[PDB]
């Protein structure tokens, strides 16, 4: 009943910050005042209902393909959350056997990428049993996209293309008995081809702006 | 070319030369069906040929559905047998052929708009009626049915080599228009 | 467009049509039920949610360039 | 000097690249992967087709026989 | 939206193994040119 808007608000209030320090989020709390979020009038039932819906969200926002200061604010998300209920059974998150297999190495980067204060909140969300490991997700009867572009094409990408390119060419000027005559069979290569990865790429990136750019 | 066209149906037609009562017929043949109120023919059809034969008071009949000359043959003499052991002098007369239906696929999808306006003046596609464009070949007098889909429905013919011939000379003519 | 992307072969031109005014007039102020496009179009709502779910994954690049979108191409109606 | 370096430097140039196909082909199988799943969404019974006779045929509309218990 | 995104990205990597793919075909007939240059060159020495 709205909740998903103040998550969101919460996540890109921390995500425009740009931080990965917990001290950020605990203002970002204070400020939007969560502490209020559980508290009302509810006799138990709206009670655990809604907070098991506000894990359930939390969680789905720690997961790909959301941005990393994304998924980390939605891991700070999950502990100020789970560590503030009135319920006495805490709800547990429930955490699937897919997810978890990506979880495990996102736990083990934020280790190695020097980010220690997300890593100790899902250390302590994990020693304070905070999880339920189900099978499928949530139960069964019956969004910050992630461009594959800049994983095709990087700054390092075509950094090394530029390189490999300069490196060809200052060796085929070698190679060859001169310097001046590269044979006609032997001029073949494109010097612009990387241009025209940039424009490619560029024409992509403005045609996405065009689509947030409102007429 | 490359693809041979199946055949699918073969009327071919036959004279017993003995008229027929088509009550008695229709009450003393196994697998016969007989409704003068709206059609006046006697309808046999038989399992192993899978043939479907008519048969007219005239003592000419009409069986459809082999797909063979050969096995047409023999369902008009199975036809022929089983009125002639009903109590009549049935007779084998001017056994002779009038259509056989051929299909084929040429596993392409097809520009008609391209064909159309190609051969205007043999084509007559109009999709609002019938969604397949209608050839109708001249040389050998055969109306081919041409699908979006590459399905070819040759029929008309009165011989197999016709349809042979028929669809090799449309078979390039189709490979122009591959989309 | 979709005729010439092919996204509808073999279709009657007034269904692919029908189809047509139906995904523009969804994405506009001015929305038209199927029944209304049917009647006068002659073609049956079935007909043309048939049509319509053949073109509608490739929606936005059939509209024009220069559309103004009442109704974003992402949030097209459900069919 | 000799070509025979510029075949090695060839051999690893082919290498780098074959395994950027590598990487992009896997991409693209998971991509048309994602597709036949979002297909078969598309083309995916209520729990109503399994009340009393939840063995109904599909031939016809009625359940088994009725049992000796 | 979400189908759009992967379509685009989709074509996306189309258009590069379709530019990568020229080039290993271009590769490889440098590559077939080398070894027939090298086969000649050599064979200057046998004699």
């Amino acid at each position: 009943p709205g909740l998903q808007t103040d998550c969101e608000a919460l996540l890109s209030r921390f995500q425009e910050t740009d931080s990965v320090r917990f001290e950020d989020f605990t203002e970002l709390w204070r400020n939007m005042k969560f502490g209020t979020i559980f508290c009302g009038r509810m006799r138990n039932l709206e009670k655990n209902m809604f907070t098991k819906e506000a894990l359930a969200l939390a969680w789905r926002y720690f997961l790909p393909p959301y941005t990393f200061q994304i998924r980390v604010g939605a891991l700070y998300l999950l502990y100020g959350l789970y560590n503030t209920q009135l319920c006495q059974p805490k709800q547990k998150i429930r955490v699937a056997l897919k997810d978890w297999d990506e979880v495990l190495k996102f736990q083990q980067d934020l280790v190695n990428a020097q980010h220690f204060d997300a890593a100790y909140i899902f250390r302590k969300l994990r020693l304070d049993r905070a999880f339920h490991f189900t099978a499928m997700p949530k139960l069964l009867s019956y969004k910050d996209p992630s461009d594959r572009v800049m994983k095709l094409i990087t700054s390092d990408v075509l950094e090394e293309m530029l390189n490999v390119h300069d490196h060809y060419q200052n060796m085929k000027h070698v190679i060859s008995v001169d310097k001046s005559k590269p044979d006609k069979a032997l001029s073949l290569i494109k010097d612009d081809f990387f241009d025209n990865i940039k424009n490619i790429v560029l024409e992509h990136q403005q045609w996405h702006k065009d689509r947030k750019n409102p007429s | 070319s490359g693809i041979v066209p199946q055949l699918q149906n073969i009327v071919s037609t036959v004279n017993l030369g003995c008229k027929l009562d088509l009550k008695t017929i229709a009450l003393r043949a196994r697998n016969a069906e007989y409704n003068p109120k709206r059609f006046a023919a006697v309808i046999m059809r038989i399992r192993e040929p899978r043939t479907t034969a008519l048969i007219f008071s005239s003592g000419k009949m009409v069986c459809t559905g082999a797909k063979s000359e050969e096995q047409s043959r023999l369902a008009a003499r199975k036809y022929a047998r089983v009125v002639q052991k009903l109590g009549f002098p049935a007779k084998f007369l001017d056994f002779k052929i009038q259509n056989m239906v051929g299909s084929c696929d040429v596993k392409f999808p097809i520009r008609l708009e391209g064909l159309v306006l190609t051969h205007q003046q043999f084509s007559s596609y109009e999709p609002e009626l019938f969604p397949g464009l209608i050839y109708r070949m001249i040389k050998p007098r055969i109306v081919l049915l041409i699908f979006v889909s590459g399905k070819v429905v040759l029929t008309g013919a009165k011989v197999r080599a016709e349809i042979y011939e028929a669809f090799e000379n449309i078979y390039p003519i189709l490979k122009g228009f591959r989309k | 467009k979709a005729v010439e992307l092919d996204l509808v072969p073999g279709r009657s031109p007034i269904s692919v049509a029908a189809a047509a005014i139906y995904m523009a007039s969804q994405a506009s102020a001015e929305k038209r039920t199927q029944k209304e496009i049917g009647d006068i179009a002659g073609v049956a709502d079935v007909t043309i949610r048939q049509s319509y779910r053949l073109i509608y994954p490739r929606a936005p690049d059939l509209f024009p360039t220069d559309f103004k979108f009442d109704t974003p191409v992402d949030k097209l109606p459900q069919l | 000097e000799d070509p025979e370096t510029c075949l090695q430097l060839n051999m690893v140039y082919q290498e780098v690249i074959q395994e950027k196909l590598a990487e992009a082909n896997l991409l693209l199988a998971q991509n048309r992967e994602q597709q036949e799943e979002l297909m078969r969404d598309l083309a995916g019974t209520y729990m109503g087709h399994f009340m009393k006779p939840y063995f109904k045929d599909k031939v016809t509309g009625v359940g088994p026989p009725a049992n000796e218990d | 939206s979400r189908l759009q995104e992967l379509r685009k990205e989709e074509e996306t990597l189309l258009r590069l193994k379709a530019a990568l793919h020229d080039q290993l075909n271009r590769l490889k007939v440098e590559e077939l040119a080398l070894q027939s240059m090298i086969s000649s060159r050599r064979g200057d020495e046998m004699l």
